[PDB]
């Protein structure tokens, strides 16, 4: 059933599942119309679909064009996020099709379930985890490929660069949901966190600049530090 | 005006016919009820004194041949049976209303009440949905499953209402998933109405039986067969206007006999303040809003 604290290690066992994220795939800026009423303009958004044992990400670019001349554009992207997924899962061999999907909000569990009728083996799970996937478009390199798409367009990553060569995917999971809350908190600090230093790059092929070890327990206790400050200055204790 | 006679009121048994019932005492002399409307088909019903678990009776049309009530020591139960005799029949009949030995169907004149309730329910509907087709009558108890609760064990003991289920395949086209999901029109005009019930006068018939096996004998399966075929009308944006004019007249007589203290386990919150309040028919069903709003405006 539920995800949450008492089964997470299972996030890491060998039956393959996809943890989906909709909350950016329906984007919009809020803006003032010539006769002084309030309009929305859609932006290209994205889902994020990612497996937390192997770090690959798929990423649907959700273009603007999808939502034009449609109504009800928030319950619309629901069932575009399940259609998506359901399309990606299809196309992968059986091999790799997931055993579970877990949707980090409850409102996509009745769509995929829907779209997904046809694969009664694959279970469709919610979590009670509060996952920051939501800061993914806080990432440069995957905001800059959503924001220039001109068309609807996937595109591959592991979030996770190279780092299953040195720690596990447990270790790999927890360092990546310790930089999303930290960006989701506060974006501005925890970008200055991970690029003050202009000898630490990013490699061309990855998101993350090429910390060693030492360097990542560094950087690790500063996002730790922001995420209990900024909650200070957010609940002034 | 039809009989159905008891050879004898053995145990302690408070017996139901159709909407009304009455306390009959061990070894009373009780020998049946007569004056019964002859058009309509009832139901006699029955809760021991001793054991008021298991509501139990029997569905029958007293066109279909004539029967009678046995207690049956062994399996403690009062037992329909038709007699194939008619003359002997009748002459058990004649000396027992002769020597006054049974009640009245008590029918108030202006009453329309059973007629509004099984304006649709049919012997022959009844014996597609209920099993012993070597009975002209169904029995119906306050445990027996339905068809779909087997598949969430006896196959003989089930009801056959039509499982509705609507994250199912049948109920959702592929490439439709989002229309069919919102829209159940297609599930219910197609699926049900076109293929497997054939008129809407059978789904009905299944609606108004399944309500009344759930309200006689507190049937867990047929209240939830009632409750999903209300809100697979309600929830369906294109309903033919004669369906929804009739389903209005339906659950109006069904809310306005439904006992007031079980109303609480009877009645779904949910599918009600759903189909009332939120459905594409929220606005459609007028009687059956103020009836539940002026009697159990608790449950909304
Ligand atoms: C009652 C009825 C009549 C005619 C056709 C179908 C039905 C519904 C069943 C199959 C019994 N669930």
């Amino acid at each position: 059933g539920a995800m949450n604290s008492s089964n997470y290690a299972e996030l890491f066992n060998n039956d393959i599942k996809l943890f989906v994220d909709d909350t950016n795939v329906y984007r919009v800026t809020v803006h003032k119309t010539f006769e002084g009423n309030v309009a929305t303009k859609a932006i290209n958004g994205c889902i994020f679909t990612l497996n937390p044992k192997t770090g690959h990400l798929f990423l649907k670019i959700i273009h603007t064009s999808v939502w034009a001349g449609q109504k009800r554009l928030s319950q619309l992207a629901k069932w575009k996020t399940a259609e998506e997924v359901s399309a990606l899962v299809r196309s992968l061999p059986k091999e790799e099709q997931p055993k579970q999907i877990i949707v980090t909000r409850k409102a996509m569990l009745d769509p995929l379930e829907v779209h997904m009728l046809d694969f009664p083996n694959i279970a469709i799970r919610p979590t009670e985890l509060r996952l920051p996937f939501s800061a993914a478009m806080s990432i440069d390199k995957l905001s800059d490929v959503v924001m220039k798409a001109t068309e609807p367009q996937m595109v591959l990553f592991n979030i996770y660069d190279d780092w299953l060569d040195r720690i596990s995917s447990y270790t790999a999971f927890s360092r990546l949901t310790l930089l999303l809350r930290a960006l989701k908190t506060n974006e501005e600090s925890a970008k200055m966190i991970l690029l003050s230093d202009p000898t630490i790059t990013i490699k061309s092929y990855h998101l993350w600049p090429s910390f060693t070890d030492e360097q990542w327990i560094t950087i690790e206790s500063q996002m730790r530090d922001l995420i209990l400050t900024e909650y200070g200055r957010k609940y002034n204790v | 005006m039809n009989t159905v006679p008891f050879t004898s009121a053995p145990i302690e048994v408070t017996i139901g016919i159709d909407q009304y019932s009455f306390n009959v005492k061990e070894n009373q002399p009780f020998h049946g009820i007569k004056d019964i409307p002859i058009g309509h088909v009832h139901v006699i019903h029955f809760q021991h004194a001793d054991n008021s678990s298991m509501r139990y009776g029997y569905w029958f049309d007293c066109r279909m041949g004539n029967f009678y009530i046995q207690y049956d020591p062994k399996d403690g139960l009062y037992k329909m049976m038709e007699e194939r005799d008619g003359a002997k029949f009748e002459n058990i009949v004649h000396n027992f209303k002769e020597r006054q030995m049974m009640v009245s169907y008590p029918k108030i004149d202006e009453d329309d009440t059973w007629y509004n309730l099984t304006e649709f329910v049919q012997m022959d509907k009844i014996r597609k949905i209920v099993r012993k087709d070597e009975n002209q009558f169904s029995y119906v108890d306050s445990s027996m499953t339905t068809v779909q609760e087997n598949e969430l064990s006896d196959p003989a003991h089930s009801l056959n209402y039509t499982v509705i289920n609507f994250k199912s395949r049948e109920a959702i086209r592929p490439g439709h998933e989002m229309e069919d999901f919102l829209d159940k029109s297609y599930y219910l005009n197609t699926v049900m109405l076109q293929g497997i019930f054939k008129n809407s006068s059978n789904y009905f018939g299944e609606l108004q039986f399944a309500f009344l096996n759930a309200m006689f004998f507190g049937n867990y399966g047929s209240s939830l067969q009632w409750h999903a075929m209300i809100e697979l009308i309600c929830s369906s944006a294109t309903v033919p206007k004669h369906m929804l004019d009739k389903l209005d007249e339906i659950l109006y007589y069904q809310i306005k006999t439904l006992p007031e203290q079980y109303s609480d386990i009877l009645l779904n919150e949910r599918v009600w303040n759903i189909c009332l309040y939120s459905s594409f028919q929220k606005n459609s069903l007028h009687n059956t809003e103020k009836i539940m709003e002026n009697k159990y405006p608790e449950l909304l």
